[PDB]
This record gives structure tokens, sequence and C-alpha cells, in this order.
């Protein structure tokens, strides 16, 4: 009957890379999404299938918070159904979501003068990612057909770009950290509810 | 696997590194215009060198990808921006031979200096002396003095550097495939590959030529009118059918006649409409001005200006602390970063200015959806156009009378009406025959039609047929009065300006159509129409993704330039000159001179 360390997935000093998202297993407490809700200080909590509200009043069996720092107008890839960049390469979310994503804006935070360029993203693959795949495999994509063996070439290039994250970007190319709370049931006993 | 493919994701991994590059070399360059010093010019060097490096990495990696093999408009268009290979398809002495012309006939421009030898030791420039002289001057002899004394400084040391510098660029251009570095230029306006939006590089001139011959007669009158004013203010030194001297048009030039607006006055008893004192009256600042422009911008349905402007932007003087080299400009840094880093003050001409600035802001806003390559307008003349409309726009004294600079008991009458069409018209009208002259010289001069021992023959000449103005001392062969402009002697080209000029009252037009605007076009106004508003953005945020021609079409019906909203926005002051000429003569003659005796 403890709470849920909702602290050290929101709370924490540094987020994973959008390609190396990491997922929190949360689980054996109680968690109150009602502060998560009220905060106000989110700018995106947008999700089809239950309310924000609803959630508090029903518990599954485990929950996953994946947490990562995407741009401004890559925020709404985040969510099924979507295509593009992070949707396809970096991060799929499936049609069947259960939950929805918490955006807010982080141009103090995950922003320095000369630009943060911790955050990197996958530019190019093979082939689209399944959802909640996590690809993390430096390899030099090949684009033609012409084998290169690993070294920086034509149609031979790194498949990872840093993000270039400035005080003074425009509010689509903010750091804007995404927090995705996945919800799934199975026959296991509900374990997280209050 | 196809060579479709793989130029997509060349192109994609070309857009998000130039992305960041250019935007780092962007935000060196504003914090080196906003605190100038010397370490601020080394970062700002040292950050453009880095974009030009990898932009030549980027062109000669994208040289090996065919683009007759191409077939996405949009892939291939930003596959032939990212090719031109430019000055390094020559070799490399011929490279830096032209890089060295281009350096001292730059230096030679901006560094020139002459005075009589009355005293060799005091004489200003040419930007703070010599322009105010053009300008406020009303002494033949002293203007006379100044324009031939830059000639002849300025031109005959440009003379063999400019020869030289132009068969380099013939040669650069042929070995590009290109006919000149006329149709090089001309480039910019070719469509190829669209049906029905085709363009080629003979149908800009033809379309050119055909604009002048429809506006000659408005010119005409417009030239036979300030020639009869400026006879009533020079009695001995014009000719009642003569054409008009060179160095009495305000300028030092003669680009534009806006200087010439105090001796061609039509009511002089009547003052122009200047809101500056309410704006002084009301504790009007720039942050009110900027705010002003927002409000009209937005009214016609376009977004405001983001949290960023406000907080980065330039709008005042910063003190005296620091220097900054405020000239009004709009930057566009790139990754949403929008700024305009301007020394507002308290004025009517820097309220207009501030228009114009945010109205190049919102163009830039409004394609930034585009792919790196494809942000720009639709052509070299569709940004300052939809500049010069807003404050267009904002000029008219029924805007002035809604947000309060203008009191409810203004009478607007015709005189007024008049003489801000004549300021308007000396503005605009009085630069499209110069502009088309350079043009079509600088044309000719590239395509081998003038042979050097007639370069300045053939300039006078066209000078006398098109434009009507007459050298006011005889030159010979070793001048070089066209590089005597900065945009000649810096390389630039010139006819964007006659585009712009069309392309505005195209636009005016047709945005009037769309707000059911009533009456006269110069008294128009496009605020509180968001169907004109619609109408414009439908245009603006497309970029350079389509043919300029469709997007020209977008907002006016039309495939190609128009100059029927011109006479449409001038007919009452081509009435008003139809009537005041009819005592007097509307033309010109080639054989008066004002050195013949
Ligand atoms: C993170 O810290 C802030 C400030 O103390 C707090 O308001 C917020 O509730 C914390 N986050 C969570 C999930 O508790
Ligand atoms: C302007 O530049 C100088 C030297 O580069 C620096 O010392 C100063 O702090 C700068 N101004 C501001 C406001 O940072
Ligand atoms: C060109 O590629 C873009 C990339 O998404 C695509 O949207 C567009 O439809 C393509 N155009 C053609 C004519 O194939
Ligand atoms: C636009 O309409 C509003 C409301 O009708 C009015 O207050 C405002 O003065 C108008 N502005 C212009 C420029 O017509
Ligand atoms: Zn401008």
């Amino acid at each position: 009957t403890n709470l849920c360390p909702f602290g050290e997935v929101f709370n924490a000093t540094t987020f994973a890379s959008v390609y190396a998202w990491n997922r929190k297993r949360i689980s054996n407490c109680v968690a109150d999404y009602s502060v998560l809700y009220n905060s106000t200080s989110f700018s995106t909590f947008k999700c089809y299938g239950v309310s924000p509200t609803k959630l508090n009043d029903l518990c599954f069996t485990n929950v996953y918070a994946d947490s990562f720092v995407v741009r401004g107008d890559e925020v709404r890839q985040i969510a099924p159904g979507q295509t593009g960049r992070i949707a396809d390469y970096n991060y799929k979310l499936p049609d069947d979501f259960t939950g929805c994503v918490i955006a807010w804006n982080s141009n103090n935070l995950d922003s320095k003068v000369g630009g943060n360029y911790n955050y990197l993203y996958r530019l190019f693959r093979k082939s689209n990612l399944k959802p909640f795949e996590r690809d993390i495999s430096t390899e030099i994509y090949q684009a033609g057909s012409t084998p290169c063996n690993g070294v920086e070439g034509f149609n031979c290039y790194f498949p990872l770009q840093s993000y270039g994250f400035h005080p003074t970007n425009g509010v689509g190319y903010q750091p804007y950290r995404v927090v995705v709370l996945s919800f799934e049931l199975l026959n296991a006993p509900a374990t997280v509810c209050g | 696997s196809t060579i479709e493919e793989q130029a997509k994701t060349f192109l994609d991994k070309f857009n998000h590194e130039a992305e960041d590059l250019f935007y780092q070399s962007s935000l060196a360059s504003w914090n080196y215009n906003t605190n100038i010093t010397e370490e601020n010019v080394q970062n700002m060097n040292n950050a453009g060198d880095k974009w030009s490096a990898f932009l030549k990495e980027q062109s000669t990696l994208a040289q090996m990808y065919p683009l007759q093999e191409i077939q996405n408009l949009t892939v291939k268009l930003q596959l032939q921006a990212l090719q031109q290979n430019g000055s390094s398809v020559l070799s490399e002495d011929k490279s830096k031979r032209l890089n060295t012309i281009l350096n001292t006939m730059s230096t030679i421009y901006s560094t020139g200096k002459v005075c009589n030898p009355d005293n060799p030791q005091e004489c200003l420039l040419l930007e703070p002396g010599l322009n105010e002289i053009m300008a406020n001057s009303l002494d033949y002899n002293e203007r006379l003095w100044a324009w031939e004394s830059w000639r002849s400084e300025v031109g005959k040391q440009l003379r063999p550097l400019y020869e030289e510098y132009v068969v380099l660029k013939n040669e650069m251009a042929r070995a590009n495939h290109y006919e000149d570095y006329g149709d090089y230029w001309r480039g910019d306006y070719e469509v190829n590959g669209v049906d029905g939006y085709d363009y080629s590089r003979g149908q800009l001139i033809e379309d050119v030529e055909h604009t002048f011959e429809e506006i000659k007669p408005l010119y005409e009158h417009l030239h036979a009118y300030v020639r009869a004013k400026l006879m009533n203010a020079y009695p001995s030194y014009i000719s009642p059918i003569g054409c008009l001297p060179a160095h009495l048009l305000g300028d030092m030039w003669g680009r534009f006649w806006t200087n010439l607006y105090s001796l061609t006055v039509p009511f002089g008893q009547k003052p122009n409409i200047d809101v500056t004192d309410a704006m002084v009256d009301q504790a009007w600042d720039a942050q009110r001005i900027f705010k002003e422009a927002e409000k009209f911008f937005v009214s016609v349905g376009l977004p405001n200006m983001t949290q960023g402007f406000w907080e980065n932007s330039m709008l005042t003087d910063p003190g005296n602390v620091q220097k900054a080299v405020c000239h009004p400009t709009a930057w566009d840094l790139g990754k949403g970063d929008f700024r305009i880093l301007m020394c507002t003050k308290v004025t009517m001409d820097d309220f207009l200015t501030a228009h114009h600035e945010m109205g190049h802001i919102q163009y830039d806003m409004a394609y930034a959806a585009q792919p790196f390559l494809l942000r720009n307008g639709a052509n070299e003349g569709f940004h300052e156009a939809v500049g010069e409309i807003m404050s267009l726009s904002a000029a008219t004294p029924k805007h002035l009378k809604s947000i309060g600079l203008l009191s409810p008991d203004f009478q607007e009458d015709n005189e007024t009406e008049i003489n801000f069409l004549l300021k308007q018209a000396l503005t605009i009208v009085g630069t499209l025959p110069f502009t088309y002259m350079l043009e079509k010289w600088r044309w000719m001069v590239f395509k081998g039609e003038i042979p050097k021992d007639q370069w300045m023959k053939k300039w006078w000449e066209m000078k006398r047929e098109i434009v009507g103005v007459v050298e006011p001392v005889p030159h010979d062969e070793t001048y070089c009065d066209p590089a005597s402009l900065f945009h000649v002697s810096n390389d630039y080209s010139f006819i964007r300006y006659y585009t712009r000029t069309l392309y505005q009252f195209q636009f005016q037009e047709a945005l009037c159509q769309a707000a059911k605007h009533e009456g006269p076009l110069h008294k128009c106004d496009i605020s509180n129409s968001t169907e004109a508003g619609q109408k414009l953005f439908n245009m603006l945020r497309l970029g350079k993704s389509e043919p300029w021609t469709l997007a020209l079409e977008n907002v006016v019906g039309a495939k190609n330039m128009n100059v029927r909203p011109l006479l449409n926005y001038f007919e009452p002051l081509f009435t008003w000159l139809k009537d005041q000429n009819k005592n007097s003569f509307v033309g010109w003659s080639t054989d008066w001179s004002p050195y013949a005796d």
C-alpha cells in the first residue's frame, strides 16, 4: 500500500533518447493520476479508450511508462495510426493503444546555449518497427546496392542524427519531453489500485 | 533500390544536417549583428565557413545522382537546387581569379571617394555625402559635378575588372550548359517538366517586353509631367521635348524618383498625411507599433507572432554602450526562430517598415513546413511583393482612421489622393523603365550582342530610348557607368524588382477583389477580410515547391505576369496627367543633349 514511483520517471534530471527510450515497470503500489491531470503544466494529453478521470477508479496488472525527448512538431506522431520518422523508425505505437502520452515543453531544462545534442533519433532504417519495439543497433544503413562494410561513403552513413536544441528555438523545435503510459490486461491479479 | 529512393534518402539526410548547420550560422551572424565586436566577426566567419564547406561537400555528393531518371517533381527540384556547382565548374586558378575580381570590385565600390581639387583633403564617401548631395541639393553644377566625379572615379577603375568578370562568368555559365550568365540568372523563372505551367528563359524576355510596352503610356505621361515641373524649377537646363538629365533624378543613378516630390508636388498647400504626431501624443513606442502591425496581420486571419519573436528580436536601439547594425531586416534563422532587427523610431515611415518586415516574417512562417531547400519565395520577386502589399494596405487614410492615428474629421478629397498617388508613382512607376533598361543591357552584354567597343554607347542609347534619361556629359568607352550601381558591381540580378513591382499590384488587386472593396484601388484595404487573407496564405504556404506560375494563379487566376492591376491602381493619376498635359508635350526625342550648344 505504497505510492507508485511516478516522481522518478517524471522528475528525472535526464531523459532517454527517442531511439533508445527507457521503459519503466511500475507495479505493487498505489497510483493517483488526479494530480497528474490537474498539474496543468502539460501541453498535450490526448487519448481514445479511457477518460483521464475514469482511469483512476480502474486498475490493471502492469503499467509501462516510456520517456523520451522529441521536437515540437514531432509530438503528434506519438499516437496510434500515425506515420513519420518517429512513428516508423523510432517509436511505433499500435492502433489498440489503451493509454495516452503526456507532453510538456522543456526548452529551459533540455536546451542550453549552443545546442543540447545529447538526444538522438534514428533517421533511416530498412523497415518500420513493430509496436513497442526498440532498435539500438548502429550499423551503417545501406541506401544503394554496393556493400561498404560499415564506413562513411556513397549511400552509406550513420543512421542516427542528434537533436539540436537551443534555448531560442521555435515552439515546433523545442525539446518536448513525452511520457507514454501504456496499459494492458492479462490473467494476472490486479496489483495497483486504491 | 532505384535512384529515386537513394535520392530521397540523400535529401532527407541533407535536410537534417543543413538545417542545424544553417541555424548555427544564422545564430552566430545574429549575435554579431546585435553585438558587433571582432570576436563576433571571427565566430560568424567560422560558422559561415563551416556552413559553406558542408554545402560544397553535399553538392559534390549530389552531383553523382543522374537527374534524367528522377520522376518526383519535388525531389527533382531539390536535387537541382543542390547540384548547382557554380564556381567549382572552372579550374582552380580561374576560380581564384574570379573571386579576386569580385572582391576587388566590391572593395572599389564600397571604399570609393571622390572630390574636387578645391581641397583634396576633406570630402565624404558615397553613402553619407554623395547620396545627400544627390537627394537634397538643387544646384545644377553641384549635382553634375558629383555625378561625373563618381562616374570617373568608379567606372574608370571597374571597366577592365568588369570586362574580365563578364568573360569569366560567361565561361562559367557555358561550362554549366547555359548560353550565358544572363541565362543562368533567368533560370530562376524557368519551369520545366510541368505541362501548362512551364516557362522557358526567353518567355521571360517576351513577358517583360510586353508588360513594358503596356506600361509605356503611363510612364510617358508621368515623365512629361515631371519634365514640366523640373523645367519650372530649372528654367535654363531642361528642354520642352528633350529627355531628363540623369543627375537631376533625386539620387546618384536615378533608380527612384522619390526625392522629386518636393519639386513635383501637385498641391503644395495641402499637407500630406503624417500620423507621427498622433503616435507621439498617444504614447506610442516600438512595442506599440509592432503590436498594431500584428493586430492588422491577424485581422486578415494570419497567425500572430510567436513568443520567441517578442523575446528575441531587437525592436529598439540597444543604447550606446554596444553598437549594432540595425538596418531593418526580417530574420529567418530556421528551426522556427523568426526575428526582426530594426531600430524602430516613432514615425510613420518606421510604422510602415514594421508592416513590411512583418509581412516578410509572415511569408517566412508560411512555408516553414517545406523541406530545407524549398524554403523560399516562388521566385526572387515574391518576398518583396508580399512585403510591399501590406505596407500599401497600411498606408491608406482609412486604416489610419480605424486605428485612431487619424481623426474622424479628416476630409479625404481628390487633392490629398492625387498627392499620395503621385508620391507612390514617383516611388514605383519611376523605377520600372530604369530596371528594364539595366537588365536588358546586362542580358545583351552577356549574350555577346554588344561588343566591348560599344558598351557605353548602347547603354546610353537604350537609356534615351527606354527610360527617357539623357546623360549630362559625353561618355566614351573608358567609362563603366553601369558598374557604378551597387547591384551591378556586386554581381546581383536586377529583374527581381520589376517582377516585384508587377506581382505586388497583381496581389493587391486580387485581394481587393476578394475583399469586395468598392471604389478606386489606391483607397483599398485588406484589413478585416479573412477571405483575402486566406487567398494570400494559399500562395504563401507554397514556398518554391510548385511552379511560380501556379502560385501566381492561386491568387490572381493568371499563369503569367499581368500589368492591368498597376494601371487600375494608377488610373486616377493617369486621368489627372491626361488632363494636365493637354497644354504640353508628352514624349521625348533622342537628338537633344544637355551638352549640345
Ligand atoms: C515533480 O516535481 C514537481 C515540483 O516539486 C511536483 O509539483 C510534481 O508533482 C512532481 N511530479 C510528480 C509526478 O509527482
Ligand atoms: C557583447 O560582446 C562582448 C565581447 O564579445 C561581451 O563582453 C559582452 O558581454 C556582449 N554583450 C552582452 C550583452 O552579452
Ligand atoms: C514526392 O515525394 C513525396 C514524399 O512524401 C510524396 O508525398 C509525393 O507524393 C511525391 N510525388 C510524386 C509525384 O510522386
Ligand atoms: C475591424 O472590425 C472591428 C469590429 O467591427 C473594428 O473594431 C475595427 O476597427 C475594424 N478594423 C478595421 C481596420 O477595419
Ligand atoms: Zn523587405
